[PDB]
């Protein structure tokens, strides 16, 4: 079965323009801000650093299977896909559109594609207001619409974007992808080697991996990496709907599992399993 | 011609003969002149005359005021701009008793005191060209009072510079048997010696030496020592907001400091947003002594005028490339073709007010004061004959694949939220509402309706009206940029963010300009004196403007 | 023990956390000016059965705690005729740092916190964040950044940010007093346009009988400003630093 | 004529001083200088009678939701309209920081 391996169609191969070219309804894929607005960071430069003309993040209105649809994605290879003024307006202005299309009648839905190392330093408190923004957002278009959230890798899902992702109607993860609050190397830092080693990827993937998110259920899906199966999963979620009864509104029952729990040893990936 | 299809011609010719020996074939004794107007002006007779917005027929004005009312009464009196004492005399005197006007500035009150004693009545208040459409349909005039520079003894005039509202006035009169006086400065005995005819002879009834100078008003000149910081900041966002905004390229500024602000941080703002040559390049304007650096910097391509700013006529002889100029190489203005031109021809007009509602009706009509509109009806309204696209007009459109949605004239108000006399610009009602109650007006005197407004300028920003899709929205758009005016205390601030997101209202700030930029340093000359300068020594400034 | 801990009991009176809760949370019902009020302020818990949130940090019972009894006053209030507002006391030094938090994801726990504040907000409460110490990155986020309205007290200990001045020298002194979004302190921050109010206080760790008056006046205006308004987040795009924010916005309609 | 005092919760002290504007007709001056945290005082001493509320929404407007420098605002007006009070106290606080 050489052929099968010859035509390997990777999801994470793709960029975030590509990715975004490709979820979308084939032909309706329409940028706004795109690289040619020039539309910046205005905080890069006196910096020393050099800018990305879309700041790292491409936004699109589109359909999803016929419908009103606009997607984010986060472009990983620009400064960590880490989210500055600029960048992170464009994903929460997107959202408050796209809200406002379902107070008018119109039923637009968003797709994050969340490739993200948290919050930019250069422009650190604008990122983080930005992010706030983005969730406030999430949570009103959600009274309307589901938003999914994609997590494929290879960075990942980091800091404030992974409360987003948790506010997320849906969740759908690849092996290869990690969605934590802290980065690896911040907890071993703060917390010491013996808490967390930063150089341990099998350990890492172990607690935080898409495999291991989907079987303790803090995500939605587990999917190949593969374009086709990840569109396919992203069209079934959202004609699903809204859930009846998404993680965030089941505090109660996390807080009552988490007093269950002996906490004086480290749980492991089949503990947590075992937990939930 | 049968006599019973021919009276007016023999009334004509009777009127003709009482005056036969009393002057010599076209040429009437300045010393007659009185006599003579009360041999051919008849009580009840609709007189034109010549209070234009520059050039007054001054002489005959005077001579006119000083006819014994008992021979002449009643003249119903057709005025563009009703200007000068002696206008308002003939109504105080009762050789006048009914006027038809457009332009009043000084005068306001007088003309709302004559009509309350009963000594004037107001036909209506008109727009310029609004006033000679009627001459040949509704107010056919008897007799025309009009002024040249120049005559030759077979009644060719020479307007020149003025030739203004003239041609205009004369035609209805001349070709309905009516009867034409012409003031001239000067008349020549060799017909060779006419820079021009302007008016041909056939037109012409009567020419008269005056005693002095035809009178003129710099009407539209204005000191740029007056120009404030404020106007600057409007200024900014017209250019800004507005003239790049909609890519503007032809356009007409209304009278005043804010419109004179624009025309002199071309060169300097304008310059810096990279614009020249990409916006206003076709004007419909006076030639403004405050244009000129915008016309030396390269801004301005070509600009047709209504009339003239004593002072400029040199200038504008230099400038044949700008300015429409004749083969003696002068001037030649024309207020009719102008104003058509204005309507129909241009992208834009954009002036000040006095008062403005909360639904966008603006005046310049307050209490006591019956302020003629002028231009601006004319200029200030979408003209809804106009067929022909252009790129400013299309921009105006909410949907430009509607094929049967129609572009839009920009109309712009601009005005600070506040008058200098302390009251406030915009206002719950117009003083014009009672105003015509007092006065018996079928309708207030509106200078331009609030629904013909696609953009309200003010020190706070713009707000962009032609995207309005109910008179509500239009409201709060005009609240929003009202400031702390009755109107502008309407406005919860709270509701200002979602205005500039959707680009209902626009800030400076959203303009990419921060308020305390604006001074008189953008100012591309700070006084009549650096006028001259830029326009190499050619402007002649009149008297009122010298510094020397 | 911590300055969110002092202002809550110089605000509530009350002191004893609720049984229900964690004992890192503290929340109390009351009113001002007569309107009914919720006080939330999460504080340090040396015995939490976490040891990574045990300094006054935001971990996992801190962030489901808070969704919990967020979600208690929207749900106690679906017909009152009245929404209570809810004042944040902000005091966090951070997000807990930690295996058991990673594992048993803690981001989840921050967002069952921000859920609960933005679905409050939306449904006509109003939220004042009142930070009186540490307002640090998901910390903050799950606790305060949501509110509708944020006041500062104007002291050095008051810092917004999204990491701490040890973690970003590390991975570099204050130098970024060049570049306000990355600077530390409270005015560089106002600078934003994120803030409706800063007020000075006489004695911050403990506060006077005066401090009190004033703080409890402004809380009573900001409620006052919310009320009957929009319920969003726009209110913070008015400063020139975040100019950016804004025309992002602007150009995002224009091209929809 | 009549002479004014407001009042508004303010920050901490502004630290320069400036000086903006003349008391020409139409016109005003306005001194700025470092005034006690947490308040803001303003006097105006104003040619308009009866424009206290004017004025009080003018500094409203001009403080809504940003908390100024704490400073001594001295205010000498002689029949400026709104917009150019409104400017040249936006001069004076660009001059002060």
């Amino acid at each position: 079965d050489v052929a099968r391996l010859l035509a390997l169609r990777s999801f994470t191969e793709l960029g975030a323009r590509q990715r975004a070219r490709a979820l979308l309804d084939a032909g309706s894929f329409r940028e706004l801000l795109d690289p040619f607005a020039g539309v910046q960071s205005p905080w890069l430069e006196r910096q020393g650093i050099v800018p990305q003309a879309d700041d790292g993040v491409v936004v699109a209105r589109g359909l999803l299977d016929g419908q009103p649809a606009v997607l984010a994605a986060i472009e990983g290879a620009f400064q960590g896909g880490s989210l500055g003024e600029v960048s992170g307006a464009k994903i929460a202005g997107a959202l408050e559109l796209a809200a406002e299309d379902n107070r008018n009648g119109v039923p637009t839905r968003a797709l994050l594609l969340l490739e993200t190392g948290g919050v930019r330093l250069q422009e650190a408190n604008l990122g983080l207001a930005a992010i706030a923004e983005i969730q406030a957002a999430i949570v009103d278009l959600q009274r309307y619409q589901p938003v999914v959230a994609v997590i494929a890798g290879p960075v990942g899902c980091f800091g404030g974007m992974s409360i987003a992702a948790g506010l997320c109607s849906y969740v759908l993860v690849t092996r290869e992808a990690r969605l934590g609050l802290n980065g690896p190397q911040v907890i071993e830092q703060e917390a010491g080697i013996a808490e967390y080693d930063s150089r341990d990827r099998p350990f890492i993937w172990s607690l935080t991996g898409g495999e291991q998110r989907f079987a303790s259920g803090l995500a939605d899906a587990y999917l190949a990496d593969d374009l086709d199966e990840v569109r396919t999963s992203v069209l079934a979620y959202f004609a699903k709907g809204l859930p009846a009864r998404p993680r965030c509104r089941r505090a109660e029952d996390y807080l009552r599992r988490l007093g269950d729990l002996d906490t004086a040893e480290q749980p492991d990936a089949a503990g947590v399993r075992r937990l939930y | 011609p049968p006599p019973q299809w021919s009276r007016r011609r023999q009334e004509k010719q009777r009127r003709l003969e009482r005056v036969r020996g009393l002057a010599d074939g076209a040429v009437l004794p300045r010393e007659g002149l009185v006599a003579a107007l009360e041999a051919l002006i008849a009580p009840g007779d609709r007189v034109v005359l010549e209070g234009n917005n520059q050039k007054q027929a001054d002489f005959l004005s005077r001579s006119l005021a000083r006819v014994d009312p008992g021979k002449l009464h009643d003249l119903h009196m057709i005025m563009p701009s009703v200007g000068r004492p002696e206008h308002l005399d003939l109504f105080e005197l009762g050789i006048a008793r009914k006027l038809d006007f457009s332009f009043s500035g000084p005068q306001s009150l007088r003309i709302g005191q004559l009509l309350e004693d009963g000594l004037l009545e107001i036909g209506a208040i008109h727009t310029y060209i609004e006033l000679y459409a009627r001459l040949v349909v509704d107010l056919i005039p008897n007799v025309a009072l009009v002024a040249g520079f120049v005559a030759d003894r077979e009644g060719n005039v020479y307007t020149g510079p003025s030739t203004e509202d003239t041609p205009a006035l004369v035609e209805p009169t001349a070709f309905s048997d009516g009867i034409v006086i012409v003031q001239v400065n000067r008349i020549v005995d060799d017909p060779r010696d006419l820079p021009r005819v302007d008016i041909p002879a056939s037109w012409v009834d009567f020419v008269v030496e005056a005693d002095q100078p035809f009178y003129i008003e710099p009407l539209f000149t204005r000191d740029p020592r007056h120009i404030k910081p404020v106007h600057v900041l409007m200024a900014m966002m017209a250019i800004r907001g507005i003239y790049q905004r909609h890519n503007v390229q032809s356009l007409n500024h209304g009278i005043g400091f804010n419109t004179a602000a624009i025309e002199l941080i071309l060169p300097t703002y304008g310059e810096s947003l990279g614009l020249k040559g990409k916006i206003c390049r076709h004007w419909t304007l006076n030639p403004h002594p405050t244009l000129i650096p915008a016309i030396e910097s390269g801004w301005v391509e070509s600009v047709h005028c209504f009339g003239t700013e004593l002072g400029m006529e040199g200038y504008i002889a230099q400038r044949p490339d700008v300015f429409f100029t004749g083969r003696d190489g002068s001037l030649r203005s024309n207020r009719m073709f102008c104003q058509l031109a204005g309507q129909y021809a241009v992208d834009l007009f954009i002036g000040a007010t006095l008062q403005v509602d909360g639904d966008g009706h603006s005046s310049t009509v307050t209490r006591g004061r019956l302020a003629g509109f002028g231009g601006a009806p004319n200029m200030g309204h979408d003209p809804r004959g106009r067929r022909h696209s252009t790129p400013a007009w299309l921009d105006m459109r909410g949907e430009p694949e509607a094929l049967l949605e129609r572009g839009r004239k920009l109309v712009v108000q601009m005005v600070e939220t506040f008058q200098d006399g302390g009251k406030p610009t915009f206002v719950e009602r117009l003083d014009a509402l009672e105003v015509a109650r007092q006065t018996g007006m079928p309708l207030a005197p509106v200078m331009i309706y609030g629904d013909d407004v696609t953009h309200v300028l003010t020190e706070e920003g713009i707000a962009y009206l032609y995207k309005a899709r109910s008179l509500e929205e239009r409201q709060a758009m005009i609240a929003a940029v009202a400031g702390i005016s009755p109107i502008g205390l309407r406005h919860d601030p709270r509701e200002t963010q979602r205005m500039r997101r959707e680009g209902l209202i626009a800030l400076p700030e959203d303009l990419g300009i921060r308020r305390t930029d604006a001074s008189r340093e953008l100012l591309a000359a700070k006084s009549i004196a650096e006028l001259v300068e830029w326009s190499g020594g050619l402007y002649q400034p009149p008297a009122r403007f010298r510094s020397w | 023990a911590s300055r969110g801990l002092a202002w809550f009991q110089a605000l509530a009176g009350s002191l004893a956390p609720r049984p229900g809760d964690p004992a890192s949370l503290r929340v109390a019902d009351a009113e001002l000016d007569g309107y009914p009020v919720r006080f939330l302020a999460v504080v340090p818990d040396p015995d939490n059965p976490f040891p990574r949130a045990r300094q006054g940090e935001v971990g996992l019972l801190e962030g489901w705690g808070l969704a919990a009894a967020v979600d208690e006053a929207l749900e106690a209030d679906r017909e009152a005729p009245r929404k209570r507002a809810l004042l944040a006391i902000v005091d966090v030094p951070s997000q807990a740092y930690g295996r058991r938090e990673e594992a048993l994801g803690i981001h989840q726990a921050l967002a069952g916190a921000v859920d609960a504040y933005a679905r409050a907000r939306l449904a006509g409460h109003p939220l004042i964040g009142l930070l009186v110490g540490k307002a640090m990155s998901g910390a903050f986020l799950a606790h305060g950044y949501q509110a509708n309205r944020l006041i500062a007290l104007h002291d050095p200990g008051v810092m917004v940010h999204a990491m701490g001045k040890a973690a970003a020298a590390r991975i570099t002194e204050a130098l970024a007093a060049k570049v306000p979004p990355m600077a530390y302190d409270i005015d560089s921050y106002a600078s934003l346009g994120l803030l409706w109010r800063t007020l000075p206080v006489e004695t911050v760790e403990v506060p006077s009988t005066a401090d009190l008056v004033r703080v409890r006046t402004c809380l009573g205006e900001a409620l006052a400003d919310i009320l009957g308004g929009p319920r969003d987040l726009g209110g913070r795009l008015g400063a020139a630093n975040r100019e950016a924010s804004a025309r992002v916005r602007r150009l995002l309609r224009e091209q929809w | 004529m009549e002479t004014l005092s407001f009042e508004f919760p303010a920050g901490q002290p502004g630290r320069g001083r400036a000086l903006v504007g003349c008391v020409g007709s139409g016109d005003l001056e306005v001194l700025l200088e470092p005034g006690q945290p947490g308040k803001l005082s303003i006097q105006v001493q104003t040619s308009v009678n009866g424009s206290a509320s004017r004025w009080q929404h003018l500094f409203e407007r001009l403080f809504d939701g940003q908390t100024p420098p704490a400073l001594l605002i001295d205010i000498h007006d002689f029949g400026a309209t709104p917009g150019v009070v409104r400017l040249r106290l936006e001069q004076g606080f660009e001059e002060i920081g």
